[PDB]
């Protein structure tokens, strides 16, 4: 799918917002409030949303794209959200 | 990273001894560790590497009143098994002291392990649980590795006892055990006697001579459970790696199996996963629901149908589950070894997060619980008292494995987003 | 959709054995279950497909106090009939309460071998009636399967007995195995043990052997009643395309069978239609009535001739019916199959719902009811008692079947529009 600029252009989103989640964990082993807590509420709603997105979007309809959509409607947990 | 294998306690260096001699079978290794000449495999992690091809694997066996491991040093694998790591009561405490006399020995013979590997990722515990002499030093050794190695991950794979419930002392022993590994190990995989022998019976008129094999169950299972590790593949090919999608919270880390062909001695993919999904395939004895499944199965599998096998799957709802955890089940395929019978060209494995075994654990709490109003065994033994005048250990495993049922069951519940 | 066959009781699987037998031979199948060298068919609805050529049928073979399902293993064709799915009274309580305690094994075999098929229509069940054993287990394993897969549908080959009335307790069984299959089964095809006899008396001098020799009278109907969906045609590619012509109200679902030339061992179309509906090729024993006739020929058969031939049957006038639908009679066509000998080249059979079946169930009936006020025959076996203490069961079939016959004579009468 790199060809297509939405779904690359998201995705690439989505792994670099968990980078920074990632830093932000490996920073202390002791509890971080410290802002932490702000960014990462905003995190976890965010990442939400733009999963969902792209959820809704896969939702030429290829077998393997349409048949991965089934992993997650196994919960349909992004949809019934 | 390499991985050591701590093989303690007689039932304990018996499931190892045969998961080492079943590996050998299945890689291209001979009786006395040469590489075999009929002879694609990974086999860096499990076994150590010597000049002339003797591919002596990477285990550390612990002997505490040796009887049967005189036997295990008569037999063809002993040149097999060479690190030359062997060092010389049935009740917890009596293992716990005895271990603490030879910590520092049996430790250096882990240093020689830890050092002579090119790198380590996991200790993995052919540990017993009330196992006599396998418990007590078993959870003094896993609160000691953790300590001096705290980047690194234990596994244990208990064979938790329940024979139909001789030792007087088993929920006594049992429960603490169960203290130590809920807070001191990184994973563990459940095991049940009356499970598998209640298989053995189906599949088999055996009933008399249980324990010996059943032992091949349990090594078929541990077998299974790391061929995706010991074979290359295109995802899980690290140990963490797989664990992470099992273990979603830490403190419920305790793991069910299956197998799909019992009777392993062409069927699809749909097939597999829905016999694996009924219970009778399961190997472990107010709404309940799984956390999380996991599948890796090894044969002769067409690869377009692997997903449309899934989507059968949840079409089918055979694994019914509604937990906090959002991990749905995912199809896995590892490579079925050469050299072997392969009957039941197709074979599957699953292990998963469940809240059933919180039930087995609260049996032996309601034996112990029963047993510890009576007092009837205390023991009394002077090594016991000694140990334990307070007899308050007991009732820190209690309160500590009580919120492990606890945890299990707030799990079960929609709001473990909150405290469990 | 592939169609399973869930052939039980040692006359049920005696009929199932030679079925399968015949379709191995017409089919290019050995006693081996490979192709056959020398070999255009629909083979995928019966047998499944394995890798290496090997048919093997989708056969359910249900063994209770098994004697004679030892002789079909001692059998060249036991490899041919290998899905390994055989699992271990006269009386129909017995046999009821008996396929209770199995009854989820029986199921998981029943499951399996539909997760095996890419997909499932139909159970054909090889039916006993007051067959001991047979009749009991068959009627509570008819009930399980209309729960278990609601859309699905059941077909009864029930050979229902009549030999001249050995068992005591035949007309309690049938009663009870008609009350479940008059609820509980969509579709019957009823044959008669006294008419076969006397087709065997008329065609040979066989008298004391009816059963060794009436199979093969069996196999033939069964599978020429099957030959248009295991090849494939213009019509009739579905096994409930066909049923919806036989069967037009759910209750009056159980049929009649015919074949042209019983002696099988040129003939125009017109000649195998007027010689067919003459009674001595009907292989069964107030105004009355057929609802609805079907036929289908196999063999050298004029395309053109074959509407004519219709018209012909009109004029000729045999079968007389003014039932309240208006199905009358189609001229359907199948292949005869290369390989075996095409003795009477054209060769015809019938499918028929017949109003002169109410006969044969009221006979039952009125042996159940002389039976009952003389209550000679309650068995009252422990089994028999506790099973049915009130013995009010007999009286609900009573009452379902009486409404059975109530209901035929209503299709006989003008005014079916009302209820029946």
């Amino acid at each position: 799918f790199i060809l297509l600029k939405p779904v690359f252009h998201c995705l690439n989103e989505i792994l670099d917002l968990c980078h920074s989640f990632c830093s932000l964990v490996s920073q202390n082993l002791g509890p971080l409030d410290e802002r932490g807590a702000a960014q990462l509420s905003i995190l976890v709603k965010g990442f939400s949303r733009q999963s969902s997105l792209l959820f809704k979007i896969l939702s030429h309809q290829i077998n393997s794209d349409l048949a991965q959509l089934l992993l997650r409607l196994d919960y349909n947990k992004y949809y019934t959200q | 990273r390499e991985i050591i294998t701590l093989q303690l306690g007689q039932c304990g260096n018996q499931i190892g001894f045969e998961f080492w001699k079943q590996l050998c079978a299945e890689h291209g290794i001979s009786p006395e560790g040469i590489v075999e000449e009929f002879a694609t495999d990974r086999k860096d992690v499990f076994f150590y590497q010597a000049d002339d091809e003797h591919y002596i694997p990477r285990a550390v066996l612990l002997d505490l009143e040796p009887r049967v491991i005189h036997s295990i040093l008569n037999s063809p694998y002993a040149k097999l098994y060479n690190p030359e790591n062997i060092y010389l009561g049935n009740n917890w405490a009596s293992g716990f002291s005895q271990g603490e006399k030879i910590h520092e020995d049996i430790f250096d013979i882990i240093d020689r392990e830890a050092d002579g590997s090119d790198s380590l990722e996991g200790f993995v515990l052919c540990h017993s649980i009330a196992g006599g002499t396998g418990s007590g030093l078993g959870s003094y050794l896993l609160e000691r590795l953790n300590d001096r190695y705290p980047k690194k991950l234990v596994q244990t794979y208990s064979v938790f006892p329940n024979q139909d419930e001789d030792v007087v002392v088993q929920p006594y022993n049992s429960l603490l055990t169960l203290k130590r590994l809920t807070q001191n190990a990184d994973c563990v995989v459940v095991l049940d006697n009356t499970a598998l022998n209640r298989i053995a019976t189906d599949r088999l008129h055996i009933q008399n001579p249980s324990f010996s094999q059943i032992n091949q169950l349990v090594s078929t299972i541990m077998s299974a459970s790391t061929t995706t590790l010991r074979y290359p593949g295109y995802m899980n090919n690290d140990l963490i790696g797989l664990i992470a999608s099992l273990i979603p919270t830490p403190r419920l880390h305790f793991l069910m199996t299956g197998y799909t062909p019992l009777t392993t001695d062409k069927t699809t993919v749909l097939d597999v996963m829905r016999r694996l999904l009924q219970p009778k395939n399961v190997m472990v004895s107010t709404n309940h629901c799984y956390i999380a499944i996991l599948n890796i199965i090894q044969g002769e599998v067409d690869p377009t149908q692997v997903h449309k096998s899934l989507q059968r799957i949840r079409e089918r709802k055979l694994a019914n589950f509604i937990p906090w955890g959002p991990a749905s089940i995912q199809v896995a395929l590892s490579r079925k070894s050469p050299y072997l019978p392969s009957a039941h060209r197709v074979s599957g494995l699953m292990m998963a997060n469940h809240t059933s075994i919180s039930s087995l654990f609260e049996r032996t709490c309601r034996q112990y619980d029963k047993l510890r109003k009576r007092e009837a065994f205390l023991e009394q033994f002077r090594k016991e008292d000694m140990f334990k005048d307070n007899f308050d250990e007991m009732d820190t495993s209690r309160e500590i494995v009580q919120q492990l049922i606890d945890e299990y069951h707030a799990a079960t519940r929609p709001d473990y987003i909150s405290w469990g």
